[PDB]
């Protein structure tokens, strides 16, 4: 929004907004350049975005064209899980039923990750990621 | 960093050293002054490569005193620190403001404020050591320090390091 | 009543608290604005304006 983009620099529109507003993937919070640079420059600490406590790490930023945090998280987790599952048992022979069922399973896993449930099934999905990675290494 | 650079130095000789063997004397002086010393422009001079093909150029006589001045161009191995440079070192002296890491010929200092919160100072031990939540920083312990800033004073170079960031601390 | 008539409902000029205070009877709108911190006023008086046409050029470089 034009009224919130940094708890210290929330209204920089009349100060020539020439600085970007980075967002950390472990906070989903907007921080302007001159602030975040000092943040990760003085040490990996949390940002004071409305009393935020999640630690902001050095670098590992991203540019955002803004498609809501829900859809951005669903497409980041969607792409990551899509790369973990890769194309195992997909176009191996040409079947349409089992392929769509496996895609339904993957999308249900991404759904359980973007919803979180109760922090119990998602851990089993992480073990599934380690198993799939072990299958891709072999 | 350990670099190799061609350096030039002006050597002064007393009129009593004008024998036919004076060239040797030059090289002698060229060693005794250059190897081991330090400069604020090229860093700590370590060694001097190429001892046989040392250019002598031409010696010039300055007015009074009658001493001889020479301009020598040689190749030398020097060590120059840099800001924000990950190096390794071993502690020598310990202080409440921080332990003094020894990186080659340079004694870097690490400020206590530039350390993580879990790393605490312990004076009850002999020698006093910095104990953290997993690692114990002692004298003989090896620590990887990330140098943040360096000072290049004439014939004296000191740097400041830190280990607060990730992938640092004791080795 | 002047002290009770807050924010430009009744203005005056406090000169001396020993000579019945020679008053003043004018009206505007707000006039209070004492919420402006004294530090912000001190930082407002320390700003030296660039005279002549230097100020419009310095403001056109910032984008205002
Ligand atoms: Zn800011
Ligand atoms: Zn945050």
């Amino acid at each position: 929004e034009n009224k919130d983009m940094c708890p210290i620099c929330k209204t920089d529109r009349y100060l020539s907004p020439d600085v970007k507003f980075l967002v950390n993937p472990e906070c989903y919070h907007r921080i302007c350049e001159s602030c975040v640079d000092r943040i990760f420059s003085l040490g990996p600490a949390q940002c004071p975005y409305k009393g935020c406590d999640k630690i902001l790490r050095k670098n590992k930023f991203k540019t955002q064209i803004f498609d809501d945090v829900e859809v951005e998280k669903e497409v980041d987790i969607r792409k990551r899980v899509f790369n973990v599952f890769n194309k195992t048992i997909d176009d191996f022979n040409g079947d349409l039923v089992e392929y769509n069922k496996y895609l339904e399973e993957v999308e249900d896993i991404i759904y359980k990750l973007d919803h979180g449930i109760d922090v119990a099934k998602t851990e089993e999905k992480l073990r599934t990621y380690e198993e799939l990675n072990k299958q891709l290494i072999m | 960093m350990f670099f190799i650079k061609d350096l030039s130095l002006n050597i002064t000789l007393h009129p009593s050293f004008f024998g036919p063997r004076m060239k040797q004397y030059l090289k002698t002086k060229l060693l005794e002054e250059v190897e081991g010393s330090c400069t604020g422009k090229f860093g700590y001079i370590l060694c001097v490569l190429d001892y046989d093909n040392i250019d002598i150029q031409r010696g010039r006589i300055l007015p009074t005193d009658g001493s001889a001045e020479f301009n020598v161009k040689y190749r030398a191995v020097v060590f120059k620190p840099f800001k924000g440079e990950v190096v390794d070192g071993t502690v020598v002296s310990c202080s409440q403001h921080g332990f003094e890491v020894q990186v080659g010929p340079m004694k870097v200092f690490v400020t206590k404020h530039l350390m993580p919160q879990d790393l605490t100072f312990n004076a009850g031990s002999n020698p006093p050591s910095y104990q953290s939540s997993e690692d114990v920083i002692t004298i003989k312990s090896r620590i990887r320090v990330k140098i943040e800033g360096c000072i290049s004073q004439v014939s004296s170079i000191h740097a400041i390091g830190s280990i607060k960031e990730d992938y640092l601390g004791a080795i | 009543t002047i002290n009770q008539l807050e924010e430009d409902s009744k203005i005056l000029v406090l000169r001396t608290k020993k000579d019945k205070t020679p008053r003043y009877v004018w009206y505007n709108s707000g006039g209070n604005l004492k919420c402006i911190d004294e530090e912000f006023v001190k930082m407002w008086e320390n700003v030296q304006l660039p005279q002549f046409a230097e100020l419009p050029r310095k403001l056109q470089d910032l984008g205002l």
